[PDB]
RNA sequence: ACCACACGUCCCCGAAUACAGCAUAGUGCUGGAGUACUCCUUGGAAUUAAGCAUAUGAGUAAAGGAAGGAAAAGAAACUAACGAGGAUUCCCGUAGUAGCGGCGAGUGAACAGGGAACAGUCCAACAGUGUAAUUCUCAAAUGAGAAGUUGUCAAAAGGAAGAA
RNA sequence: GGUAAUGCACAGUGAAGAGGUGGCAGUGUGCAUCUAAGACUAAAUACAACAGGAGACCGAUAGCAAAGAAGUAGGUUGACCG
RNA sequence: AGGCGAGCGCCAUGAUCAUCACGACACACUUGUUUAAGGAC
């Protein structure tokens, strides 16, 4: 009924909420107390990486390039197959951790985006070190939903692009230079600094 | 060997055979399990392990 | 591929990243009720070795067990017998602690079958496990080709008869001279075969 | 008793067969090579991301002081097997170099 | 008339429920009874040693959990040192032997050799990227929506025999 | 039975990608044989209730407790007894 | 790398890892001081 204040929720002992009626409150006590604990303790260097992400301004710039390579919907797909093959091979942005890791390993991938808010995190933890070893540029985004909006479908962990149309090439190269600044160029320094408790 | 039986022991002016525990029936106090008793068990009951055939 | 990278990290249990994650997760598991449903598997690689897929009619539950040996259930230490059978403490259970988790989840989730289970954490007081469950009365499952076998009537209550990965290990089954105590099917099957008198027709 | 009549020398005799040589399996195909490469690669990334464990640090410290026989005893007690200890010491030595 | 085969009707209490726990897009499922035989736990003493404390009776009795017409087991991280064999179960046998044991009382297996019956296969590691090709719902004769990229999806009808 | 550990557990500790075993503790080195920590499997084997067929079996103090309205008449505060 | 007694043990102080009290913070843990109090005991 009533929304409890932060002070109240931090005061309550979750193990003393026992009735079926109380379960939603038990969930909220746990959620708030977990936040306080994570802010209090130091993060290892590899986990600390996913605290650094693009501004909403840069996200706009990147999305305004990438949106032009949207995947086919089922409606579009049906039409295509009633018609004959025509024209050159399309460029499309690609999705999902299994395919992306393959394209990195084959040295096909040319630029990659990764989401931060992923649980459990061990799914994405290794991607930056692999990108640095293969020499591929990348950037980190705040939420899985930010990625979903680019390709007009359900949220995802990562997106990848393997080709560049000449029309876009000028803008593309500039974007890569911005990203290298915040991310790939800084990597060797980053892997040695522990995340401070937050003020 | 079905019934609940026990000996009454000495001091009752009776033979120390096991007897049937009951009440309300004429069966109370009768003599239970032994081969010399009505409704008791036979001596060395016949048994399936006997050797039926011959070489 | 991706599942290989996860395997190597999951094996390094004293790496800095794994010590961090074990500490935070074991804190959360103890604030929750003793058996509760999970949102998904904690470890994607491990759950997928053991037969999990993200289809309707499969679920993960999580369970905790108290640690250490289990004392003899007698009052004041009085055992009414011979002195060699008078010990109360330092008596260790026959089954793994994992087996207790599986048995308790199966009671709570009575409409479902227990498939497999795995370790997810420990602390001073508890040990924590995830159990994979399936629903045999579900249209999606009844028409699958890989787990449709769980719907056979013999598959009811595998955990109670020592048939699951966690419950099987105390039976002592195996191949070779090191497992002679279970030739026949079980310890009791071996006992019968060794303590019987055979009486042929011509003898 | 129909046991223990021959000497050990005569029990060791054997019939003269004609043997067949074993078919060696040394060729390893292209796809098998890439498979092995990718596994070894993955093992690098884990070590890079998460680092060494406490007893590995203590072990490597002793190797710098040339405390070879102390390190040997220490590792034996941690891993159980004298073989595993000999192997892990050789891997740690190569990492430091 | 009466009988035999099936169906219809079938008061109140009882798991007894207008309930408890739990899953799905949805429909739902469990609970009690029975338990000779099979599987999983827990676990005696009388008795024998001419006394008795280790040992024996015995991993038996008792008490709990669970399933089927059978149940369990099952295709070698297996034996063997022969000129070798080759899943599991059952019968004859090695054998009252090798050994265990106040080395006392007492306990006690395995391979071979001869047969009954015979059968091998799945998941993960590792799914078309010139487009999730996959499952479900409503409509419609070609549209809307749910699950799913933290990974879905790896194919045949069909038959005369045999028995009660 | 498993003997300087046959199998199973609990606490500390905790691998390698190459490892396990060869009925006596340890260290080294060739040789032989296998591949654990995920799953399924017919036939040949065991035995109540209920039904059918047989017998060098018992013949109303026997044979099941019970050849008739027998777990009945009747009995225990009760569990149970008959 | 210093100093003493016919390179020895003894006396000086300078780098390398654990480590026992004492402080001061809050995150585990504790308590109907609970929009709170303690506290690595």
């Amino acid at each position: 009924d009533i929304q409890l204040t932060k002070k109240q929720l931090l005061s309550m002992n979750p193990r003393k909420l026992t009735n079926k009626a109380q379960m939603d409150t038990r969930k909220e006590v746990i959620a708030t107390r977990k936040e306080a604990l994570v802010n209090a303790i130091k993060l290892p260097p590899a986990l600390n990486q996913f605290t650094n992400y693009l501004s909403e301004e840069d996200l706009k710039e990147v999305s305004d390039i990438l949106s032009k390579f949207r995947p086919e919907t089922r409606k579009e797909r049906k039409q295509r197959l009633q018609n004959e093959r025509k024209g050159p091979k399309p460029i499309i942005v690609k999705q999902g951790i299994k395919h992306v890791t393959k394209l990195i390993e084959e040295k096909k991938a040319k630029f990659v985006l990764i989401a931060c808010d992923v649980d459990p995190i061990e799914v994405v933890l290794y991607l930056p070190t692999l990108c640095v070893k293969m020499g591929i540029p990348y950037a980190l985004v705040k939420t899985k939903e930010d990625l979903g909006k680019i390709i007009k479908k359900k949220p995802t962990t990562c997106l990848c692009l393997c080709d560049v149309s000449s029309d876009i090439k000028s803008k593309f190269e500039n974007v890569i230079a911005k990203c290298n600044g915040q991310f790939k160029d800084n990597y060797e320094s980053a892997m040695k600094v522990w995340g401070s408790p937050k003020e | 060997m079905r019934h609940s039986a026990k000996s009454w022991g000495t001091g009752r002016a009776m033979a120390r055979v096991p007897r049937v525990r009951a009440g309300g029936t004429r069966r109370a106090g009768q003599g239970a399990n032994a081969n010399f008793c009505r409704g008791g068990r036979m001596f060395a009951p016949t048994n399936v392990n006997r050797r039926w055939n011959r070489k | 591929g991706y599942l290989q990278y996860l395997k190597e990290i999951r094996r390094d249990k004293q790496s800095s990243v794994m010590r961090y994650l074990l500490r935070v997760r074991c804190w959360e598991y103890r604030q929750n009720t003793a058996i509760h449903r999970a949102s998904g598997p904690t470890y994607l690689d491990k759950a997928r070795m053991l037969g999990y897929r993200n289809i309707p009619g499969m679920c993960i539950f999580r369970a905790r067990v108290r640690r250490g040996a289990r004392p003899k259930k007698v009052l004041k230490g009085n055992t009414h017998g011979k002195p060699s059978k008078s010990g109360v403490y330092q008596r260790k259970p026959a089954k793994r602690l994992q087996a207790f988790a599986e048995i308790r989840v199966g009671r709570k989730c009575s409409n479902m079958r227990v498939f497999n289970s795995y370790w997810v954490g420990q602390d001073r007081v508890y040990k924590y496990f995830e159990v994979i469950m399936v629903d045999p009365y579900c249209d999606r499952i009844k028409n699958d080709k890989k787990i449709n076998w769980l719907c056979k009537p013999v598959m009811k209550h595998r955990e109670a008869r020592g048939l699951t990965n966690g419950t099987k290990t105390s039976r002592g089954l195996g191949k070779g001279i090191r497992y002679n105590q279970t030739k026949g099917g079980s310890k009791r099957a071996a006992w019968r075969n060794r303590n019987t008198q055979s009486l042929r027709r011509y003898r | 008793m129909k046991i223990n009549k021959l000497n050990n020398a005569s029990k060791a005799l054997s019939y003269p067969v004609k043997k067949l040589a074993k078919t060696e399996k040394a060729p390893l195909t292209e796809k098998q090579q890439r498979s092995k490469e990718l596994k070894k690669f993955a093992m690098s990334i884990a070590r890079e991301v998460g680092g060494l464990a406490p007893y590995e640090l203590r072990a490597t410290e002793l190797l710098r002081r040339d405390e070879d026989k102390r390190c040997k005893k220490f590792m034996k007690k941690r891993l159980g097997s004298l073989k595993m200890a000999k192997k892990k010491i050789e891997l740690l030595a190569e990492e430091m170099r």
